[PDB]
């Protein structure tokens, strides 16, 4: 009874405490800015061989490697040059969700509806592909997996909750709580200390690694969360949801800074992902077709429209020299 | 109630500083940006 | 990770046998193999190559309509057919493993080899017979006659050492890729058609020849063999 | 005048030829048939329609020896592709879980390599027997006169197909009015019946008399004038189904008559 | 191109020759999702997720049970839905209607037709018999409510649990009715927990859901 007029003052003060620091828009600072023109990219790869609809996809730190997943129960990694394959992984389980690829090369996690996920050994003296340890004690869905390193990795699932593990041990170092609906999307920071997580509660939170405490908690959607996104300067947000509309946030300044909509998009977004410089915000729409928009004027720069079903994926290499999509139509395009 | 609390001790900065600072990062690496035929490995 | 030869033994001129080689430990259907024979004092030859598939098949420029090589994957085992056997054919041949891929060490693993006793080409050039020399360094070097850089980044030059009593082991592939298992000790670098080899600090295992090989085109070819005394 | 139904035979082909690549979304192995029939329509109409009016103009001729030969090769294209499709038909209603399994690819390129390989088999002799004899391609002036052929490559083209669809379309009437007796489930099940007919009924009709006249005039001799005079405009009858063809197989679904109007 | 490209080329055809190799038998089974809310016998009507299997006239089934807003959206290209409701509570029908609303108005299953059993009808028959309770006391308009004549029950019964069964199918039916546009059907059943003649069911309906697609695939409806 007297609990719930403490939070009310403190919301209040926090928006309170927000709302002061509103001296100038993006709109207003970019009008001496150039426009990034029209921007034409083409297929130059098609890649043949999942016989389902495609829902993972990761880059190497090569740039040449790249790893799908789809309903087939099936992984398989591509050579992106040549279309060669180079491994294909059977799964215990045909409904995978999420899949990642290790930094150093070695390793490859996967996971889904079985709440397990499971890491691959990509370099063996026998020269298969075995798997090294199965990560129980999540009780809903896996929805997203990151590797930290070789020994640690961040997960995100549909119980509210997400996890620090040690791969050596298979035991849980740290649960994030705090979330009130299923959490969808994970992004790691450049300096892998921080991580941010969205949900179906209209809400992003900013959580530190190292204490399990959250630090900031962000509002402004009125539906539910897909996917999230790290600028490469390590301060700011990007988000998608359900409601057709794109938002950015900041760390510091605590608060939303530009909103990416239209009237004639009225279908979800499925993937939000960044450009190397940060100039050019690329999303994936059920329009069957994907857009690029300007980060700093929410304009339209340019759309992809080489897919025949709903866009799932969306990645960019670590050099920028190429995009890769995935559709439900079975098929993968290398766009540059 | 003490998330509240501990979330308003956040020392907060001009919303103005921060789009300068990511206009700054944009245009800084503008060069390094392939996206915005003998170098094309495709 | 265990490759067993059979077969050999003493035979007449004009006659034939039939060499086996049992693989165990790996996944023997996803693998490429050679057979590679060493003479007394002529070094190491290339004879036959079969795809992991049984795809394609080629022969040395000396062995053609004579030997014959097979496969059989559900037995995990080799074979090579020889017939007319000549006095130049005395000699110890190797079983060798090969994977092709990105990023792959095709010439990671060597046999113990069989003793067999009767009664355009890139050439590969060494010129040192004996390098008198621990904790000195050491510098090795190889020549070729055509250049083994290809268009795709990618120079195909590989290292060997074979200790005495022992089989082949395989140091650098691609010139600049320590195998593992390898201490950091060693290292390799070059350009066009110079190679070198570069061993920082001399221990009592360091003791044998060095080969040089190229993988560009069919056949393939092994250098002299550079031997380093301590 | 008559110049008019050519005309509408080759839009007709070109509509239904375009609304398959353009339109896309079109599984192969029951759309890809359809634009090989109307390239077989398109044919026709181009090969065989126009040379026609000039002998209707000239009452004489000028040609002939090949000009049958390509006539009587597309008709029979033609009428094979319409066989396969009862059968498919059939084939896709009956059992109808193994038809889904079997559909791919290897289905529609075999369909097409066998009605294209029958098709050409009755018109290579046409020329071979005409160049080396004159009568059998004039008479007293452009017309078959062999019985060898009439009397044989008629049934081929004609006769055989014709069973094969009235047995078909009576094994498909009695499955379809057995399977509604296990609500939209039941009506959707009477609509296709009622274009099955429809379909049999055109093709009957627009087919029948001039093989029955062409069969009479050689085994009934009987008055040739009146059996030639009825021949000249019979034949024309089998021309106007080209471009009868590729309209009622397309416009029952409704993604066909939004492409046809959006495009038209 | 170099020898060693060569031979990644053989294998990369290789692994798509085992990749379309598998493909085959992934096409001969059925897939089906079971939905359905507690108490309902969700167990009994064939016999993270839950899985079983059955074959019947050579053609085999494969049905998935989870456990409903995100994960749905992987399950739209299933052959079929099979819903269960308990007939004999009738203090949670209300509930089970707002379920069925909500399943079959979702966007991401508007291609995928629905079969929907009624279960436990002897209870139901044994509590309309005993008279403790009475359907008005929850539904006013089932007093005006008459048996149609095109009725057919099952000889011995009673008529008065045929105008029960036939008030509860009607309320379900009206739902079904209201949106759809043809492009998908339900199929009601009454079941039982000892009723065995479940497993031909589906095996109808799948066959009659396949020569609707069938039928629509040559233009003819
Ligand atoms: C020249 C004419 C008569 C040839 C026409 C081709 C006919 C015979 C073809 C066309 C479609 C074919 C069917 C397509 C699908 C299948 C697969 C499997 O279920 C068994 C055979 C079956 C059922 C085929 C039988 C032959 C079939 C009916
Ligand atoms: C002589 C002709 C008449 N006109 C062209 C069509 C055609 C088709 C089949 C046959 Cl057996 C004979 C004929």
């Amino acid at each position: 009874d007297q609990l719930r007029q403490e939070a009310e003052q403190l919301k209040n003060q926090i928006r309170d405490a927000r709302k002061a620091c509103a001296d100038a828009t993006l709109s207003q600072i970019t009008n001496n800015i150039d426009p990034v023109g029209r921007i034409q990219m083409r297929t130059r790869r098609t890649l043949r061989g999942h016989l389902a609809k495609i829902y993972a996809m990761h880059w190497g730190t090569d740039s040449r490697l790249l790893v799908s997943a789809s309903q087939d129960g099936k992984l398989i990694i591509w050579d992106s040059y040549t279309t060669n394959k180079v491994h294909a992984i059977p799964l215990r389980s045909s409904w995978v969700m999420t899949c990642a690829y290790a930094p150093s090369g070695n390793y490859v996690a996967c996971g889904g509806l079985d709440n397990i996920c499971s890491i691959y050994n990509l370099k063996t003296r026998e020269g298969n592909v075995r798997v090294s340890r199965e990560l129980a004690g999540h009780t809903g869905y896996l929805s997203c997996c990151r590797f930290l390193d070789d020994n640690q990795i961040v997960t995100s699932s549909g119980d509210t909750t997400c996890a620090l593990w040690d791969i050596e041990t298979g035991q849980q170092t740290t649960t994030f709580t705090g979330h009130t609906g299923d959490v969808m999307s994970l992004s790691l920071a450049p300096d892998t200390r921080l991580f941010v997580s969205g949900a179906c509660d209209a809400s992003a939170k900013l959580w530190d690694v190292r204490e399990g405490m959250c630090r900031q908690t962000f509002t402004g959607h009125e539906s539910d969360i897909n996917a999230i996104c790290f600028f490469p300067n390590g301060n700011a947000f990007a988000t998608g949801s359900d409601d057709a509309t794109c938002r950015l946030f900041d760390l510091r300044a605590d608060q939303e800074l530009m909103t990416y909509s239209h009237d004639n998009i009225i279908c979800g977004i499925t993937s939000v992902s960044f450009s190397k410089s940060g100039r050019l915000l690329l999303a994936g729409y059920d329009d069957f077709n994907c857009n690029v928009w300007d980060a700093l004027k929410a304009d339209r720069a340019g759309v992809l429209a080489g897919h025949d079903n709903r866009v799932s994926c969306l990645g960019v290499t670590d050099d920028g020299m190429a995009v890769a999509t995935g559709s439900w139509d079975s098929f993968l395009k290398i766009w540059n | 109630v003490e998330q509240l609390k501990m979330e308003a001790n956040i020392d907060r900065i001009k919303v103005s500083k921060a789009a300068a600072d990511l206009m700054a990062y944009c245009e800084a690496h503008a060069k390094e940006d392939p996206l915005l035929a003998s170098e094309n490995p495709f | 990770v265990q490759l067993v030869e059979s077969g050999g033994g003493l035979v007449q001129p004009g006659g034939s046998r039939k060499l086996s080689c049992s693989a165990s430990g790996f996944a023997f259907s996803s693998f490429g193999m050679h057979w590679v024979r060493q003479a007394p004092e002529k070094g190491l030859e290339w004879v036959a190559y079969i795809s992991s598939g049984s795809g394609t098949i080629y022969y040395a420029d000396t062995v053609k309509g004579r030997f014959t090589i097979s496969r059989d994957d559900p037995k995990n085992t080799l074979f090579l057919q020889m017939t007319s056997l000549r006095s130049e054919d005395t000699a110890m041949y190797y079983c060798v493993r090969s994977i092709y891929y990105y990023g792959s060490s095709p010439f990671d693993f060597w046999g113990q080899g069989t003793t067999l006793t009767v009664s355009s080409d890139i050439v590969m050039t060494q010129a040192t017979s004996s390098v008198p020399v621990p904790g000195e360094s050491v510098s090795i070097s190889c020549r070729s006659s055509k250049s083994l850089l290809h268009s795709n980044g990618n120079t195909y030059l590989y290292w060997f050492l074979q200790r005495p009593g022992q089989s082949p082991q395989l140091l650098i592939y691609r010139m600049s890729n320590l195998a593992s298992g390898v201490p950091d000790r060693f290292s390799g670098s070059g350009s066009g058609t110079a190679f070198t080899l570069t061993i920082s600090r001399l221990e009592a295992e360091d003791v044998g020849v060095y080969y040089c090989m190229q993988h560009l085109e069919y056949p393939l070819t092994f250098g002299a063999g550079t031997k380093l005394e301590l | 005048s008559i110049v008019i139904i050519i005309i509408m035979t080759i839009g007709g082909n070109i509509l239904v030829i375009m609304a398959v690549s353009m339109e896309k979304k079109l599984h192969n192995a029951t759309n890809y048939f359809l634009m090989s029939l109307a390239i077989a329509d398109m044919l026709v109409g181009l090969l065989v329609m126009p040379l026609s009016l000039l002998a209707i103009l000239y009452d004489y001729v000028w040609l002939c020896p090949v000009w049958i030969s390509l006539d009587v090769l597309f008709s029979t294209a033609s009428i094979m592709h319409l066989c396969a499709i009862s059968l498919d038909r059939y084939v896709a209603v009956r059992s109808p879980v193994e038809h889904s399994r079997f559909n791919s690819r290897t289905k529609a390129i075999m369909k097409i390599a066998i009605v294209w390989a029958i098709s050409i088999g009755v018109s290579v002799p046409i020329p071979v027997i005409g160049l080396r004899d004159e009568e059998k391609v004039f008479v007293n002036t452009c017309v078959l006169n062999d019985p060898n052929f009439v009397l044989i490559g008629s049934f081929v083209a004609f006769f055989i197909p014709l069973t094969i669809m009235v047995i078909t379309y009576c094994l498909t009437i009695y499955v379809l009015r057995r399977q509604a007796l296990m609500m939209q489930a039941i009506n959707n099940e009477r609509k296709a019946s009622k274009v099955l007919g429809i379909v049999f009924f055109v093709f009957l009709i627009m087919w029948c008399p001039f093989f029955i006249t062409n069969i009479l005039s050689v085994l009934c001799e009987c008055n040739q004038k009146l059996m030639e005079k009825l021949l000249n405009v019979f034949v024309w009858i089998g021309y106007v189904c080209s471009g009868i063809n590729p309209l009622v197989y397309t416009l029952f679904n409704k993604i066909y008559r939004r492409a046809f109007s959006n495009y038209l | 191109v170099s020898a060693e490209d060569k031979a990644a080329a053989e294998r990369s055809k290789m692994i798509d020759k085992n990749l379309r190799e598998d493909g085959e038998k992934a096409r001969r089974t059925l897939r089906l999702l079971l939905l359905g809310a507690d108490n309902s016998g969700k167990s009994t009507i064939v016999k993270g997720i839950f899985e079983t299997k059955f074959q019947v006239d050579k053609v085999n089934f494969h049905m998935f049970d989870v456990g409903r807003r995100k994960w749905i959206q992987c399950f739209n290209d299933v052959t079929a839905i099979i819903f269960v409701v308990d007939s004999s509570d009738y203090n949670r029908l209300q509930e089970a209607l707002n379920d069925f609303k909500s399943i079959w108005n979702n966007r991401w299953l508007r291609t995928i037709s629905v079969i929907l059993f009624l279960n436990k009808q002897d209870l139901l028959a044994e509590k309309v018999l005993a008279g403790k309770s009475k359907i008005e006391d929850y539904f006013p308009e089932f007093a005006r409510y008459t048996t149609p004549e095109d009725a057919t029950p099952e000889p011995g019964e009673d008529p008065r649990v045929t105008r029960a069964k036939y008030f509860i199918r009607k309320e379900f039916v009206d739902i079904s009715t209201a949106s759809g546009d043809g492009r998908h059907i339900c199929y009601p059943h009454f079941t039982c927990a000892v009723d065995t003649e479940n497993a031909r069911r589906i095996f109808n309906d799948c066959k009659d859901i396949i020569l609707q697609m069938n039928l629509r695939e040559y233009n003819l409806v």
